């Protein structure tokens, strides 16, 4: 799962399985501005897709 | 003879605006060629959008350079050229290629080599 | 009127690198900017016209009061001509005290008729 | 009625030639150094050099005159005396010549004024 | 190099440099409106923190 | 929100290295700029005075 669209490119040309982005986000985010990719992404989880949790920054 | 009273207002203001664009873009290479496109402003990729397409649309394929081009020449009448020059830059043929400009004479032929290359 | 003529254009000439991050209201500095554009659309001028001492003394000092800071960079000719021809409508006394005391009419007068004609001047 | 090829393998040496000449005869110089007429000397030369009509038998003479940059510098003095006399240049580069395209001919500087004539018509199409 | 290929040099350099400055400054100040909002987020994570740990464990 | 603070920290700390390097071509430029000026004109000084007397 990539934020920001510079990784969004790095990982489109090196083929890689990504399923999420939102390429798009203010200077000074708010909280509703990833509300809904934070819940897709904790949802993922108990969904049963994946089983490990990792992040990068 | 480039005067308001001599040309027509119209043909004037054109040809200022014109001017004015391509000034406009002179300026912008130096920081493009060091910081890319990315960083304009939607201001200035337009005006670098449609000064691209004017300074292509200044060329003219010449009767007596056949030899050279592989194509008959044309001859453009000043008022075709003030309305095709006016059209471009209110933008009516934005989403045309840069390529179809290239050595055509009157608007219609641009939309009519861009309809050949598949747009 | 002249001084704080110079002072505009030249914060404005300092600040030109910032008119394109001026889009996003980064900071209050684009007042500076607002003012530069409308003196420098101000400083045009046409062929063979030139402008009377006192008209140009009066235009001047509508730009440095504020009093185009509502108006559009792109009415800013068009009002200072619709302008001449209200002063030489009405404003004939300013023009006369300016003409014959080389000095700026009374400030509550020339107020009085800037905002006069801009009440009817219309913004295209 | 014969039709000739002709190289010359470098005219700024003559241009230099001349020059020395010119000096040791206390001939005042001009730009550089050079004589007043180094134009005509090269425009001399290489106006000899042309397709006769079909009256004076239609032979040919055909030239390849050559010259040599500084740091290729095309607008140069004689490079720009030369170029203003011959009917087209071909202009070779280093950076071209290292960056793996050869024989490393510039378009965009090189031009031909006789072009499209001087072709095969399955060429030209 | 000649004087008008030097000149446009200094030209075009000069132009890039005060573009930077700009983006210099603009950047500074998003900084601190950056640092400010990252500090107005801190009692909340504090709360539930405390909370999630009064719980979970 | 960290990420954020440390993108605009990143940016700023670039940009000003840009400037500075850039304020350093300048001066370099200008240098061989004088020096080119100054060597044109006392090529076309001399070349006038060779040409003069010469006669």
């Amino acid at each position: 799962i990539v934020i920001g669209r510079v990784g969004l490119s790095f990982f489109r040309k090196r083929n890689m399985p990504v399923i999420l982005d939102i390429t798009r986000l203010p200077d000074q985010p708010s909280f509703a501005d990833i509300k809904e990719i934070a819940r897709k992404t904790v949802g993922l989880f108990a969904d049963g897709t994946f089983d490990e949790l990792y992040m990068y920054y | 003879a480039l005067a308001p009273e001599i040309v027509g207002e119209e043909h004037y203001q054109v040809a200022r605006k014109v001017q004015q664009t391509l000034q406009r873009y002179k300026e912008l290479q130096d920081i493009i060629a060091i910081l890319g496109m990315d960083e304009l402003s939607d201001e200035d990729k337009l005006v670098v959008h449609r000064a691209r397409r004017i300074q292509f649309f200044l060329s003219q394929n010449f009767h007596v350079a056949e030899q050279f081009t592989g194509q008959p020449g044309s001859y453009v009448p000043v008022k075709e050229t003030v309305r095709g020059f006016k059209e471009i830059l209110e933008g009516k043929y934005d989403h045309l290629p840069e390529d179809a400009f290239r050595l055509v004479g009157r608007i219609e032929e641009v939309v009519e080599k861009a309809k050949a290359m598949g747009v | 009127v002249a001084g704080t003529l110079r002072l505009d254009l030249a914060a404005y000439r300092e600040l030109e690198a910032f008119a394109q991050f001026g889009s996003d209201l980064d900071k209050a500095t684009q007042a500076k900017l607002a003012r530069g554009a409308r003196t420098v659309e101000v400083l045009k001028q046409d062929l063979h016209q030139p402008i009377p001492v006192e008209k140009q003394v009066l235009i001047i000092y509508a730009l440095t009061r504020g009093f185009l800071d509502d108006i559009p960079v792109e009415d800013v000719r068009r009002f200072e001509k619709e302008f001449y021809l209200f002063l030489d409508q009405n404003g004939q006394h300013l023009l006369e005290h300016i003409r014959t005391t080389k000095d700026l009419p009374n400030e509550d007068d020339l107020n009085k008729a800037i905002e006069a004609f801009k009440k009817t001047f219309v913004v295209s | 009625g014969k039709h000739v090829l002709v190289v010359y393998d470098d005219l700024s040496k003559q241009a230099a030639a001349y020059r020395e000449l010119s000096l040791l005869l206390r001939r005042p110089p001009g730009r550089e150094a050079y004589p007043g007429d180094i134009f005509y000397l090269h425009s001399r030369l290489l106006e000899r050099a042309a397709k006769l009509s079909d009256a004076k038998g239609g032979g040919s003479l055909t030239a390849l005159p050559f010259v040599e940059t500084q740091a290729g510098d095309i607008s140069a003095y004689i490079p720009t005396n030369v170029i203003s006399i011959t009917d087209g240049q071909i202009f070779l580069q280093s950076d071209l010549f290292f960056s793996g395209v050869r024989p490393a001919i510039n378009a965009g500087l090189s031009v031909s004024r006789v072009g499209g004539a001087a072709q095969i018509k399955a060429m030209k199409k | 190099a000649s004087l008008r290929d030097i000149k446009t040099r200094i030209n075009a350099t000069k132009k890039t440099s005060q573009i930077t400055k700009a983006m210099e400054m603009v950047s500074t100040s998003k900084l601190n409106r950056a640092e400010q909002n990252a500090k107005s987020f801190v009692p909340y994570m504090e709360k539930i923190q405390e909370v999630v740990a009064n719980v979970a464990l | 929100l960290d990420a954020k603070a440390s993108e605009h920290a990143a940016r700023m700390t670039a940009m000003k290295n840009a400037t500075d390097n850039a304020n350093e071509l300048i001066r370099t430029l200008t240098l061989s700029y004088n020096r080119a000026r100054q060597a044109a004109i006392t090529q076309e000084i001399t070349e006038i005075v060779a040409g003069a007397n010469a006669l």
